[PDB]
RNA sequence: GAGGGAACCCACU
C-alpha cells in the first residue's frame, strides 16, 4: 500500500527509495539500472521496489472523513 | 455529541432522540469523533 | 367438535371435524407421511 | 501484410487487451440486466392479458408503457433524493429504482360509449438495480467521479444492494429449449426417447416438454408414443397426428418419413400404424386425447375443447401457438419422430446431456424476468380482486388503491435477499442459492463470484457425469476452477473471454431467409424435404433450402460485417444430417476466435497497428469485430469449426495435419478463468494443484477493494504490504491483480531445517514478520438499531446504569459515550460493551440488551457510523480493527496449491543464510513437491530470482515457447548464481555450511484467511441448549465439541467404557429422574418435602433414583408423547 | 458472573 521502511529479508532501508526510484524510471532508466543506482544489490531488496504497488496514491483520491 | 457529516466534512452537535441529519446539507450518514482517551501503541 | 356434538349438528360437518382432528393428531406424530398435505407454520415452513 | 511469428505474441496480447478494454469482465451480468430492464419488463407487461371485469358495467384495464426512474430514496419526510450505492450499503437500503406504468381504464356501459381514463406513470413497485448497469447512478462516470462518490473505479459492478448487502446472481445452467434431444433411458420401458423442452420465444413463459418415446422390445413390435403436457397417459403418435388434422397414413408418414424409398423407417413406423388403426378421424383422436387429460370432462365436446387446447396452446408452443398453425407443428412433431427413428436405426448418434451446446445459462436477465413475470401476474390478480369487489357491491374503484406495490417490491427484495428463487410462502419448493452474498475477501474472489456458473443438480447426487470436465468446456468454462467437496464439477467459472449471449429477435434472420430462396414448410410438398436442408431458427423448423453451402457462406458474410445478423447469433450446419440451425436466444456461451481464410489470418498488421493507438484512432475491439476479423463462436458452432491452436498451425509445410482451418485461437491461455489466470506456469503443475490454487486465491488476503475505508463489511481483511508478483501472467493485466494484489514475493528456500516444516508446514522468518512481512488487518463490523417493537417497547442507545438496568452481563460500561456508543480509537476486548442499548421493561424499568464484542477478538474501534434505517430509527454500525501479525498456525499458500500452516518462526540469526547474508522469509519442506509435482512452483522461484536480479517482471503465461527452463537457467547463471537456483546455505545455529545446496529464491506467497486465532476454542463448562441440555454450537456460542458416533465406536473398540460414560453422560448432560419401581414411568418427586409420589400406581414408597442423560429423558418423554411406554425397570 | 430457534449459502480438513 505504501513502501515498507525495511526490506523484509535483511532490513535494509527501502522506504526512502520509492520516490527516487520513480524519478529514475521517469528519467528513462530501466528498472534494473534504477535499482542498481539506488544501491539495492541483493535481490531481496530489489523485490521491495520492483514488486511494490503504491496503493496509497489511489487511497489519497478519496475525500477524508477526518 | 459531535458527529462529522459524511458528505460535507462538518462537525455537528446531536442530542439523544434527535434524528441524525446534518444541519448544513441534510446528509443522514454521520460519524463519531476520534476519542480523547490516551492509547499507547508499541511500535512493533 | 365438542361444540358440534354437545349441540346438534349434521353428520357431514361432524365427519369433517373428525377428519381435521385426525389430520392434526397424525401430523403431530408424523408430518412427513405421503398422500396428505404437510402441516405448515403460517410462514410457510412445515412443522416438526 | 501478414503478422510475422516474431510479432505474433505482442499482436495477440494487443487484441486481448483491446477485448478487455471494451468488454471488461462482468459484461454478461450487466448485459443481461440491461436486456431485462429495457426489453423484458416491457414485454412481460405486454404479454399480460388486459383485465376484463363485469359484475352490468364492464371495465377493461390495459397496462401500456413502463417507466423506470433512477434509484431514488424516500425518507419519512417524503422528499426524493438521488440514492448513492454507499448510502444504500451504509444505511442498509435496497438499491432499487421505482417502476411506473401507463394504465388505460375503459368503461363499457349499456347504452353508453366507451370511457377512457389515462392513468399515466402509475407506481407499481421498485426494481432492484444492478450496480454499474445502465440504470445505475454510477453509469458513465469517470474514475474521478467514482472516487468523489467514494466508489472504487476498479469495482466491476454486476451485483445488487439488498438491505445493504451485496448480492450476486449466480448463473444457472439449464437444458436448451426448442431443441430435440434423443436419449436412451436405461432400465425402463422405453428403448429411446426424444425430448423437446419447448418454450415460446419473445415471451417469458414456462417451458412445455413433450416426450416422443419408443417402447422397448420386451410386444409384437416396438411402438412410438407421445407424452404430452397436461395429459396423464401416453398417447400413440399416430393418434396425435390424426388429432392434428391428418387422418391418412400417407400424410402422417410424409410428415414423419421424408424419403419413402427407405424401408427400415417404414418397418419401425408399422407398429404405431397398427396400434392406432382403430381411430380414423380427427374428432375420435381428439376424444382419445381428452379421455386421458388432467380432468376428463363428462361432455365429449368439452373433451374436444380440452384436447384442442392441449394440442394448440400447450403442445410445442415454440413452433406455433396461434390458430391454423398446425402444419408447422405437424412437421416439427414428424421431425421429432424422424429423429427418434434415426436414433433407433443407429443412423444418428444419441444426444449428450453434458454437451455444453445443449445448455443455456440463465443470467440475471432471464431469472429476474421469470420473477417479474410471476409477480406481475400476482399484481394483476390482486388488482382484479380489488376491482371485482368494488364493482360487485359498489360501482367504482380507485386504481391507485388497487395496486399493491408491495408485491413486486418485496418479492424482488425477498428473492434477491434470501436466494430462494420463487415466492415467500413456497420457499421449500423453490431453488435456493441463486442469489448469494458477494464475496469481498479479495478482488479475485469478487471477480470469480461475479463470473460464477452453477449446475442446479443436487450435490447429494453420486453420479460423476455432470461433475466431469466435458470436452465442450474448452474456452467457455475454466478447467481448473471448481470447488472441492460436494460441489466439485457442479459449480463452474467463466473463462476470461467467454461471453454469454443476451438474446435477439429472430425476425431479421427470418425475413432474410424468406427472400433468400428458402421455401416455407407450408408451401412445399414433402417430396422436396428428402434432398433439401432443413432450416431451424431458434429450434423452429421454418423451411428448407436447396443450396445450403452458399446459404451458410451468405449468412457468415452477413454476420462477419455486422449486417442483418448480429454477432452473437450462432449458425450451425449439420452437414451429414442436412440441417441448418440458427440460434438467437439468450444463454448461449460463446468466445471470440480469429477467422482463418485459406490458411491465413484475416488479422493483418494494419489491425494491430490501429489497435496500438486505441485511444487515438478510436479503433476498438468492436471495430475488429465489424472488420470481419474476429467472430463469436458458441459451443454448437465450435463443433463444426476447425481451430488452429496458433498461427504456426496455419504457416505449416506439406503435411499441416489440416489444410482447412476455419478459425484460430487468439491465445490458448484464455481458456482459464479469473482465479486460474494468476497461476504462474500452470502447465507445469498437476491439475488438482491448479484446482486447489483456484480455490485458495479467493481466500488470499490482499486489498480487496480501494474504498475499504468507506465500507463497513462484516468481515474485512487488508494486507499491509501487498506486492505484485515478480512472476506474472499476461492475463493478470486484466484481472487488476497489479493494482489490487493479494500476497508478497517471499524469499523461499525449499529445505528441511530443524524438522518444523514437515507435512505441509512452513518456517517463517520472525525478523521478517517483525518488519511487516504478511502483517494484516482484520475489520469486523457490528450493526445495531433502536426498534419500536410495539408502543410500550422502546430500545434506545443509552449509557446504562447499574442500579437502573435489569440483567447486565457484569461488564464495564465506562468506554461508552453518553449516546450509548463507544468512540473510535478505544481499545476493546472480548468482554466489552461497544453499543449500549436498553429496552424498556413493561425499579428496573429497562433491561440490558447491549451489543457485545465477540469473545477473544481484541482490537481497536476503527470507525463508528450513525444513520437512519429505512423506517427511520437510529442505526449504528461500528467497525473494530485488529492487527493480525503472522503466527504459528496461520495458513500460507503459494500460487501452486502449496498450502501450509506456519510451524515455527525463527529469527534472522537462527535462519540459514547465503554468503550474501540473505535468509529465507519462508522455508518449505522438499517433500511438499514430489508427490504433488508442482514444478511450476520451482520454475516460478527460478524465474523470480532472474526477475529480481534483472529488474523485470517475469512472464509465466502458460503456453509460451519464449520462456523455457534452460533459458531461465542461463539467465540466472548470467547473474553470478548457480543456474539451477541452488545456493550454498550456512547453518544459522552453528555457521557451518549445509552439505546440500538449497534451492532458494523469490516466490509469490499468499496469506490465507484462516488464522489460528479465529479457530482456537476451548470449553470447560458453560452455555447449554434449552431443549436437550447439552453444550452449545461453535466457538461463537462457547459451545462444546461433538463426541460423535464414530468417536463412540472408536472408544468402544478401545474398551474404555468409563471414558465413554464420561463423554456421553457426565461431560454432556447429567440428569436424575425418579421412576416407579412398579410401572417404570417417571414419578413426581418433591425433593424439598421428600414426597416421591407416582400417579397411575398410587405408589408413594416404591420410587427409585435413576441417573440418565437429559437427552434420554427427553427421548422417553417424546416417546410417551407418541403413546409409547418406555418403562425403566430397576429389576 | 449469562436469554431464541429455523432455513439457506459460502468455506475448512
Ligand atoms: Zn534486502
Ligand atoms: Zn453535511
Ligand atoms: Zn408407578
Amino acid at each position: 500500500m505504501i513502501i515498507p521502511v525495511r526490506c523484509f529479508t535483511c532490513g535494509k532501508i527501502v522506504g526512502n527509495k520509492w520516490e527516487a526510484y520513480l524519478g529514475l524510471l521517469q528519467a528513462e532508466y530501466t528498472e534494473g539500472d534504477a535499482l542498481d543506482a539506488l544501491g539495492l544489490k541483493r535481490y531481496c531488496c530489489r523485490r521491495m521496489l520492483l514488486a511494490h504497488v503504491d496503493l496509497i496514491e489511489k487511497l489519497l483520491n478519496y475525500a477524508p472523513l477526518e | 455529541m459531535i458527529y462529522i457529516c459524511g458528505e460535507c466534512h462538518t462537525e455537528n452537535e446531536i442530542k439523544s432522540r434527535d434524528p441524525i441529519r446534518c444541519r448544513e446539507c441534510g446528509y443522514r450518514i454521520m460519524y463519531k469523533k476520534r476519542t480523547k482517551r490516551l492509547v499507547v501503541f508499541d511500535a512493533r | 367438535l365438542r361444540r358440534n356434538e354437545q349441540n346438534g349438528a349434521a353428520a357431514h360437518v361432524i365427519a369433517e371435524d373428525v377428519k381435521l382432528l385426525q389430520f392434526h393428531v397424525a401430523t403431530m406424530v408424523d408430518n412427513e407421511l405421503p398422500g396428505l398435505p404437510r402441516a405448515m407454520q403460517k410462514s410457510g415452513r412445515p412443522l416438526k | 501484410d501478414e503478422i510475422t511469428p516474431d510479432l505474433w505474441q505482442e499482436a495477440c496480447w494487443i487484441v486481448i487487451s483491446s477485448y478487455f478494454d471494451e468488454k471488461g469482465l462482468v459484461r454478461q451480468q450487466l448485459d443481461s440486466f440491461d436486456e431485462f430492464i429495457q426489453m423484458s419488463v416491457q414485454r412481460i407487461v405486454e404479454d399480460a392479458p388486459p383485465i376484463d371485469l363485469q359484475a352490468p358495467p364492464r371495465y377493461l384495464l390495459k397496462f401500456e408503457q413502463i417507466y423506470l426512474s433512477k434509484p431514488t430514496h424516500w425518507e419519512r419526510d417524503g422528499a426524493p433524493s438521488p440514492m448513492m450505492p454507499n448510502e444504500a450499503r451504509l444505511r442498509n437500503l435496497t438499491y432499487s429504482a421505482p417502476l411506473y406504468v401507463d394504465i388505460t381504464k375503459t368503461v363499457i356501459k349499456e347504452g353508453e360509449e366507451q370511457l377512457q381514463t389515462q392513468h399515466q406513470k402509475t407506481f407499481i413497485g421498485k426494481i432492484p438495480i444492478m450496480l454499474r448497469s445502465t440504470y445505475c447512478l454510477l453509469n458513465g462516470l469517470t474514475d474521478r467521479d467514482l472516487c468523489e462518490l467514494n466508489e472504487c473505479p476498479l469495482d466491476p459492478g454486476g451485483y445488487f444492494i439488498i438491505n445493504g448487502s451485496e448480492k450476486v446472481l449466480i448463473a444457472q445452467e439449464k437444458m436448451a429449449t426448442n431443441t430435440v434431444y434423443v436419449f436412451a433411458k436405461k432400465d425402463s420401458k422405453y428403448a429411446y426417447t426424444g425430448e423437446c423442452r419447448s418454450c415460446l420465444e419473445n415471451s417469458s413463459r414456462p417451458t412445455s416438454t413433450i416426450w416422443v418415446s419408443m417402447l422397448a422390445r420386451g410386444a409384437i413390435g416396438q411402438r412410438i408414443v407421445a407424452t404430452l403436457p397436461y395429459i396423464k397417459q401416453e398417447v400413440p403418435i399416430i393418434i396425435v397426428f390424426r388429432a392434428l388434422g391428418f387422418v391418412s397414413d400417407r400424410d402422417i408418414l410424409e410428415h414423419i418419413i421424408y424419403d419413402f424409398e427407405d424401408p427400415e423407417m417404414m418397418e419401425m413406423v408399422k407398429p404405431s400404424l397398427d396400434e392406432a388403426f382403430v381411430i380414423q378421424e380427427q374428432n375420435v383422436a381428439l376424444n382419445f386425447i381428452g379421455s386421458r387429460g388432467a380432468k376428463p370432462g363428462v361432455t365429449k365436446e368439452k373433451r374436444i375443447k380440452y384436447a384442442k387446447e392441449v394440442l394448440q396452446k400447450e403442445m410445442l408452443p415454440h413452433v406455433g401457438v396461434s390458430d391454423f398453425c398446425e402444419t408447422k407443428k405437424a412437421y416439427f412433431l414428424g421431425y421429432m419422430v424422424h429423429r427418434l427413428l434415426l436414433a433407433a436405426l443407429g443412423r444418428r448418434e444419441l444426444d449428450d446431456r453434458d454437451h455444453y451446446g445443449n445448455k443455456r445459462l440463465d443470467l440475471a436477465g432471464p431469472l429476474l424476468a421469470f420473477l417479474f413475470r410471476g409477480m406481475f401476474k400476482n399484481l394483476l390478480k390482486e388488482v382484479r380482486i380489488y376491482a371485482q369487489k368494488f364493482i360487485d357491491r359498489g360501482k367504482d374503484f380507485n386504481l391507485e388503491l388497487a395496486i399493491k406495490t408491495r408485491i413486486i417490491s418485496d418479492g424482488l427484495k425477498y428473492s434477491l435477499a434470501t436466494g430462494n428463487w420463487g415466492d415467500q410462502k413456497k420457499a421449500h419448493q423453490a431453488r435456493a442459492g441463486v442469489s448469494q452474498v458477494l464475496n469481498r475477501l479479495t478482488f479475485a474472489s469478487t471477480l470469480s463470484h461475479l463470473r460464477r456458473l452453477n449446475s442446479p443438480i443436487g450435490r447429494d447426487g453420486k453420479l460423476a457425469k455432470p461433475r466431469q470436465l466435458h470436452n465442450t468446456l474448452w474456452g467457455m468454462v475454466c478447467p481448473a476452477e471448481t470447488p472441492e467437496g460436494h460441489a466439485v464439477g457442479l459449480v463452474k467459472n467463466l473463462a476470461l473471454m467467454a461471453y454469454i449471449s443476451v438474446g435477439s429477435q429472430p425476425s431479421p434472420i427470418l425475413e432474410f431467409l424468406e427472400e433468400w430462396s428458402m421455401e416455407n414448410l407450408e408451401e412445399i410438398s414433402p417430396a422436396a424435404i428428402a434432398d433439401a436442408t432443413k432450416i431451424f431458427v431458434n429450434g423452429c423448423w421454418v423451411g428448407i433450402h436447396k443450396d445450403p453451402e452458399q446459404l451458410m457462406n451468405t449468412l457468415r458474410k452477413l454476420r462477419r460485417q455486422m449486417d442483418i445478423i448480429v454477432s452473437e447469433v450462432s449458425m450451425i450446419r449439420d452437414i451429414r444430417e442436412r440441417e441448418i440451425r440458427i440460434y438467437t436466444d439468450a444463454g448461449r456461451i460463446c468466445r471470440p476466435l480469429l477467422i482463418v481464410e485459406k490458411q491465413k489470418l484475416l488479422l493483418k498488421k494494419r489491425h494491430i497497428d490501429q489497435l496500438k493507438e486505441r485511444e487515438y484512432n478510436n479503433y476498438s475491439w468492436q471495430d475488429l469485430v465489424a472488420s470481419g476479423v474476429v467472430e463469436y463462436i458458441d459451443t454448437l458452432e465450435e463443433e463444426t469449426v476447425m481451430l488452429a491452436m496458433t498461427p504456426d498451425d496455419l504457416q505449416e509445410k506439406e503435411v499441416a495435419y489440416c489444410s482447412t482451418y476455419t478459425h484460430c485461437e487468439i491465445h490458448p491461455s484464455m481458456i482459464l478463468g479469473v482465479c486460474a489466470s494468476i497461476i504462474p506456469f500452470p502447465d507445469h503443475n498437476q491439475s488438482p494443484r491448479n484446482t486447489y490454487q483456484s480455490a485458495m486465491g479467493k481466500q488470499a488476503m490482499g486489498v480487496y477493494i480501494t474504498n475499504f475505508h468507506v465500507r463497513m463489511d462484516t468481515l474485512a481483511h487488508v494486507l499491509y504490504y501487498p506486492q505484485k508478483p515478480l512472476v506474472t501472467t499476461r492475463s493478470m493485466e486484466y484481472l487488476r491483480f497489479r493494482e489490487l494484489p493479494a500476497g508478497i514475493n517471499s524469499i523461499v528456500a525449499i529445505a528441511s531445517y530443524t524438522g518444523y516444516n514437515q507435512e505441509d508446514s512452513v518456517i517463517m522468518n520472525r525478523s521478517a514478520v517483525d518488519r511487516g512481512f504478511f502483517r494484516s488487518v482484520f475489520y469486523r463490523s457490528y450493526k445495531e438499531q433502536e426498534s419500536k417493537k410495539g408502543f410500550d417497547q422502546e430500545e434506545v442507545f443509552e449509557k446504562p446504569t447499574r442500579e437502573t438496568c435489569q440483567g447486565m452481563r457484569h461488564a464495564i460500561y465506562d468506554k461508552l459515550d453518553d449516546d450509548g456508543l463507544i468512540a473510535p480509537g478505544v481499545r476493546v476486548s472480548g468482554d466489552d460493551v461497544i453499543i449500549g442499548k436498553t429496552v424498556t421493561l413493561p425499579r428496573y424499568t429497562k433491561r440490558d440488551c447491549s451489543t457485545f464484542l465477540r469473545t477473544s477478538e481484541t482490537g481497536i474501534v476503527d470507525q463508528v457510523m450513525v444513520t437512519l434505517n429505512q423506517e427511520g430509527y437510529k442505526f449504528c454500525k461500528i467497525r473494530v480493527r485488529s492487527v493480525r501479525i503472522p503466527q504459528i498456525g496461520d495458513k500460507f499458500a503459494s500460487r501452486h496449491g502449496q498450502k501450509g500452516t506456519c510451524g515455527i518462526q525463527y529469527r534472522q540469526e537462527d535462519m540459514p543464510f547465503t554468503c550474501e547474508g540473505i535468509t529465507p522469509d519462508i522455508i518449505i519442506n522438499p517433500h511438499a513437491i514430489p508427490s504433488r509435482m508442482t514444478i511450476g512452483h520451482l520454475i516460478e522461484c527460478l524465474q523470480g530470482k532472474v526477475s529480481a536480479n534483472k529488474g523485470e517482471i517475469g512472464d509465466a503465461t502458460p503456453f509460451n515457447d519464449a520462456v523455457n527452463v534452460q533459458k531461465i537457467s542461463n539467465l540466472l547463471s548470467d547473474y553470478g548464481y548457480h543456474l539451477r537456483g541452488n545456493e550454498v546455505l550456512y547453518n544459522g545455529f552453528t555457521g557451518r555450511k549445509i552439505t546440500s545446496q538449497i534451492f532458494i529464491g523469490p516466490t509469490y506467497y499468499q496469506r490465507l484467511k484462516h488464522m489460528v486465532d479465529d479457530k482456537i476454542h476451548s470449553r470447560a463448562r458453560g452455555p447449554i441448549q434449552i431443549l436437550n441440555r447439552q453444550p452449545m454450537e461453535g466457538r461463537s456460542r462457547d459451545g462444546g465439541l461433538r463426541f460423535g458416533e464414530m468417536e463412540r465406536d472408536c472408544q468402544i473398540a478401545h474398551g474404555a467404557a468409563q471414558f465413554l460414560r464420561e463423554r456421553l453422560f457426565e461431560a454432556s448432560d447429567p440428569y436424575q429422574v425418579h421412576v416407579c419401581n412398579l410401572c417404570g414411568i417417571m414419578a413426581i418427586a418433591n425433593t424439598r418435602t421428600h414426597t416421591y409420589e407416582c400417579r397411575g400406581c398410587r405408589n408413594k414408597t416404591q420410587i427409585s433414583l435413576v441417573r440418565m442423560p437429559y437427552a434420554c429423558k427427553l427421548l422417553f418423554q417424546e416417546l410417551m408423547s407418541m403413546s409409547i411406554a418406555p418403562r425403566m425397570m430397576s429389576v
